[PDB]
């Protein structure tokens, strides 16, 4: 209900200034060689945005959401697990739940009783190890349930590790009139600093047709221990917000989005 | 006191027609939403069974030609089409005031086809005379309706002390009467004449019904 | 599917008391209650008591005090206490299940329970055959004189039963402490004098079952 | 649900929650199978070119002369205190005579039914309180007897009963329509594909006339359509052939 974790250190909040990210396809239509205008949820360029760390500094705040919500997940041993979506991100109302378990992204909506700051837990990360997951405070109860999924199974490398991050994970998170669509882009990188100065246009995911209201967000993160005193590995997140600000795509023959333009 | 003055006491109806059977209540009204009562039908040759609960439902195991409605005091059984399975006495049973007793009871008989009496004479043997008792049986049975008048009369005057009968209503497997009548007498009575006569009048036969027979028919 | 024979009972004398066992099979006697009646003794069918949902007891106006439920639930049978018995208290006695509204909606086969100070007599069969010189019309007719017993009824069949076209069961009629019952059959005449008729009796309180041969 | 292996009862159905799927309803319609179909607001036919946000199979069994009651604008013991349907149902309802495979020896006395309750439910309103209420002012304190009734009361499914008595398989399809997103849709039927002809072409997403015949463009995975340089639609990728 109001679980939250103690070994948290004490340190201000990061921010950071996006370069150009937070720009993705708006629609599933192949274009050769133009400059398409649009107007969309997208992240605008040269704005500052936050910067939250998952490690033994280990962010997860209860953070807004208005229209929608830019990240780029950088991990190195997959600490973020899912993310959590709902207005009262409580028993009381409906709430998304976005959760990984190593094996299956498990989306489901009811009416999750999320903490104030949930997590999943790898036991014995020093020896006789076997990389299973025990722990799950992700809720404490659920009721009402109006949609379950169950993602394609994959297989998340659990393994706590330190030092610089290597994958780059950037999703996309808004929630236009209930259709919450949900874009995806993953892609190797040595970052050891703040949010990348590049562009990637995110391809869609999955659209969850739920139909809820959505006003503030979470994010899941892993722990490890060899349920207050876990810590976590090497990972961090970030928060961009979108506005519905003019951007253009320039399309190539191939059809990806090669650059983008904000007015 | 709730007086359950259910009428009619008995009906004879005929096939394919509609018979009614009212039933009246006191007490008490206004259970949940009703207060209908629970009427029944007991056959002569099975107990009774639930007809309709609450007079506005069909109950099962019994044909759904049952129906009806009432009023907060006044209840009634519509029954169509009367046919030849609601030979049976109809109940109406208290549910809402103890006693939960049932109302007076109305037999309803059905009008089936008429049928003629076999006639068959069986007078004491010789140990039954030894034993003491002289009983002269003679089986009136497979018959309709039940209006029959069996009468011993013999040879020497009219009898009226020794006569007896033994009559079977409708069964509900045998669809016709049946009644074995018997002449209680003693051995010098038996002995005093030598031949006797199994009299009898039934509704449908219009000639008499007799048939003689000696002492030494054993 | 819903059994509610009864038996246990069977001769009572008057101003004694003795318990109708009512087997109960089918449904749940927790969940439903058990119903006690009487086939019609004078006026219409006279209901006596009611079990429960597992409870308390209701009872008729007049039979309040003189008769009494009790449930056993460890056998799955409701016992029918009766006190202070009568020679008009002799009739056939029936337990259903309780429906929804109060209501009776399986019903038992029931026993004839008979209140009298006397003991049980056995049976006095006579085999009704006809003579030699008997008259007959294109049929033979053959019967059984099931003469002075006590108590009613008796059960009467034809060759285990065998026989079953022209088989009438008639009524026993009350003697002087005793009954008298009658019953027939119409069978061809290849089946009489030539073949061997047997008439069984089957009394169902002392089950007692001897064949006689006509 | 239709042919599950075994149905709940009236006041306790089963609500079988069908969601973002598509069926064939012609098949069911001439499955013979069925002793009932009837759809209120809409033919079967009629509904193959709709679609719908939720769908919900509430499967329970009643008496032969029970069925006129679970239908719009009819009132009823089922239809007022055990299964409440709205006054402008746009669903349907479909029955099997189920005496061959629900009855048994004895009877099938476990489909229950409430003769009465303290109100009326509303549209789609399920209850299962199995509590036993006073009507009177004499306090019964659980257990019925002396004007206190029982409302559970069984069904009398039984082999050799009548029809009307007979167990009856109705599973009401509740059609309804909320503000999510639809995602229930009938049998979205197709013609055949012609390449290298003038043809009118009718998608899913976009319509128009031209010749459509396969080039050296390569759409993404999620690009169902394309546009040229003027951003109007030349190529087009089939839904059923990649």
């Amino acid at each position: 209900q109001c679980v939250n974790l103690t070994t948290r250190t004490q340190l201000p909040p990061a921010y950071t200034n996006s370069f150009t990210r937070g720009v993705y396809y708006p629609d599933k239509v192949f274009r050769s060689s133009v400059l398409h205008s649009t107007q969309d949820l997208f992240l605008p360029f040269f704005s500052n945005v936050t910067w939250f760390h998952a490690i033994h500094r280990f962010d997860n705040p209860v953070l807004p959401f208005n229209d929608g919500v830019y990240f780029a997940s950088t991990e190195k041993s997959n600490i973020i697990r899912g993310w959590i979506f709902g207005t009262t991100l409580d028993s009381k109302t409906q709430s998304l739940l976005i959760v990984n378990n190593a094996t299956n992204v498990v989306i489901k909506v009811c009416e999750f009783q999320f903490c104030n700051d949930p997590f999943l837990g790898v036991y014995y990360h020093k020896n006789n190890k076997s990389w299973m997951e025990s722990e799950f405070r992700v809720y404490s109860s659920a009721n009402n349930c109006t949609f379950e999924y169950v993602s394609q199974p994959f297989l998340m490398d659990l393994e706590g590790k330190q030092g610089n991050f290597k994958n780059l994970r950037e999703f996309v998170f808004k929630n236009i009139d209930g259709y919450f669509k949900i874009y995806s882009k993953h892609t190797p990188i040595n970052l050891v600093r703040d949010l990348p100065q590049g562009f990637s246009a995110l391809e869609p995911l999955v659209d969850l047709p739920i139909g809820i209201n959505i006003t503030r967000f979470q994010t899941l993160l892993a722990l490890h221990r060899s349920s207050s005193g876990w810590t976590a590995g090497a990972a961090a997140y970030y928060v961009g917000y979108l506005q519905p600000r003019t951007f253009l795509l320039k399309y190539n023959e191939n059809g990806t989005i090669t650059d983008a333009v904000d007015c | 006191n709730i007086v359950l003055t259910q009428s009619p006491a008995s009906l004879a109806v005929s096939l394919g027609q509609r018979a009614t059977i009212s039933c009246r209540a006191s007490e008490s009204v206004d259970s949940y939403g009703n207060s209908f009562l629970h009427w029944y039908q007991q056959k002569p040759g099975q107990p009774p069974k639930l007809l309709i609960y609450l007079a506005s439902n069909l109950e099962s195991g019994v044909p759904a030609r049952f129906s009806g409605s009432g009023s907060r005091t006044d209840f009634t059984l519509t029954i169509d089409p009367v046919e030849a399975d609601d030979a049976a006495t109809y109940y109406c049973q208290q549910n809402n005031e103890d006693p939960f007793t049932f109302g007076s009871g109305t037999k309803l008989e059905i009008k089936r086809a008429d049928a003629a009496p076999t006639v068959s004479i069986f007078p004491p043997s010789s140990e039954q005379l030894t034993s003491g008792g002289a009983s002269v049986v003679c089986f009136l049975n497979n018959f309709y309706p039940k209006d029959i008048n069996v009468k011993w009369k013999i040879d020497g005057s009219e009898r009226q002390n020794g006569v007896l009968n033994s009559w079977t209503d409708q069964d509900s497997k045998d669809s016709t009467y049946s009644m074995s009548s018997t002449l209680t007498l003693t051995k010098d009575e038996y002995e005093r004449h030598n031949s006797y006569t199994c009299e009898a009048t039934h509704k449908t036969s219009t000639s008499p019904i007799v048939k003689s027979f000696n002492r030494n028919e054993c | 599917q819903v059994q509610l024979k009864q038996s246990g009972p069977s001769l009572v004398q008057p101003s004694q008391s003795l318990s109708i066992t009512c087997t109960v099979s089918g449904f749940s006697l927790t969940s439903y209650g058990v119903h006690w009646v009487r086939q019609s003794p004078g006026k219409g069918l006279e209901w006596l008591g009611v079990m429960w949902r597992g409870g308390n007891t209701d009872y008729n106006a007049a039979f309040m005090s003189r008769l009494s439920i009790t449930k056993d639930n460890s056998k799955s049978q409701v016992f029918f206490k009766m006190n202070s018995l009568q020679t008009d208290d002799t009739a056939i006695y029936y337990c259903a299940k309780n429906g929804g509204a109060h209501a009776m909606d399986f019903w038992g086969q029931g026993t004839s329970v008979t209140v009298s100070s006397a003991k049980t007599t056995p049976p006095s069969v006579y085999p009704l055959a006809p003579g030699s010189a008997a008259q007959t019309n294109s049929m033979v007719t053959l019967g059984c004189l099931v003469k002075g017993y006590f108590p009613e009824p008796v059960t009467v069949t034809w060759n285990s039963g065998s026989l079953s076209s022209g088989v009438h069961t008639f009524p026993a009629v009350l003697q002087s402490d005793l009954y008298t019952l009658s019953s027939s059959v119409t069978v061809p005449s290849s089946t009489w004098p030539s073949e061997t008729v047997t008439c069984n009796v089957a009394h169902p309180a002392s089950s007692t079952k001897v064949d006689k041969k006509i | 649900v239709f042919n599950a292996t075994r149905f709940a009862s009236v006041y306790a159905w089963n609500r079988k929650r069908i969601s973002n799927c598509v069926a064939d309803y012609s098949v069911l319609y001439n499955s013979a199978s069925f002793s009932t179909f009837k759809c209120y607001g809409v033919s079967p036919t009629k509904l193959n070119d709709l679609c719908f946000t939720n769908v919900y199979a509430d499967s329970f069994v009643i008496r032969g002369d029970e069925v006129r009651q679970i239908a719009p604008g009819q009132t009823g013991k089922i239809a007022d205190y055990n299964y409440k349907l709205p006054d402008d149902f746009t669903g349907c309802v479909i029955a099997w005579n189920s005496n061959n495979l629900d009855s048994k020896v004895g009877g099938n006395y476990n489909y229950l039914y409430r003769l009465f309750r303290k109100s009326n439910l509303k549209p789609f309103e399920r209850d299962i309180s199995t509590e036993i209420y006073q009507a009177g002012s004499t306090p019964c304190n659980g257990v019925e007897g002396f004007n206190c009734y029982f409302p559970l009361q069984s069904y009398g499914f039984q082999p050799t009963n009548g029809v009307g008595y007979q167990p009856y398989r109705v599973v009401v399809l509740s059609f309804e329509l909320l503000h999510a997103p639809a995602t229930v849709c009938g049998p979205k039927k197709s013609t055949n594909l012609v390449k290298n002809k003038c043809v009118n072409f009718n998608f899913n997403g976009l319509t128009g006339t031209g010749v459509l015949t396969e080039s050296n463009k390569k759409f993404l995975p999620f690009q169902q359509f394309g546009r040229d340089i003027a951003d109007t639609t030349d190529a087009v990728r089939d839904p059923q052939t990649l």
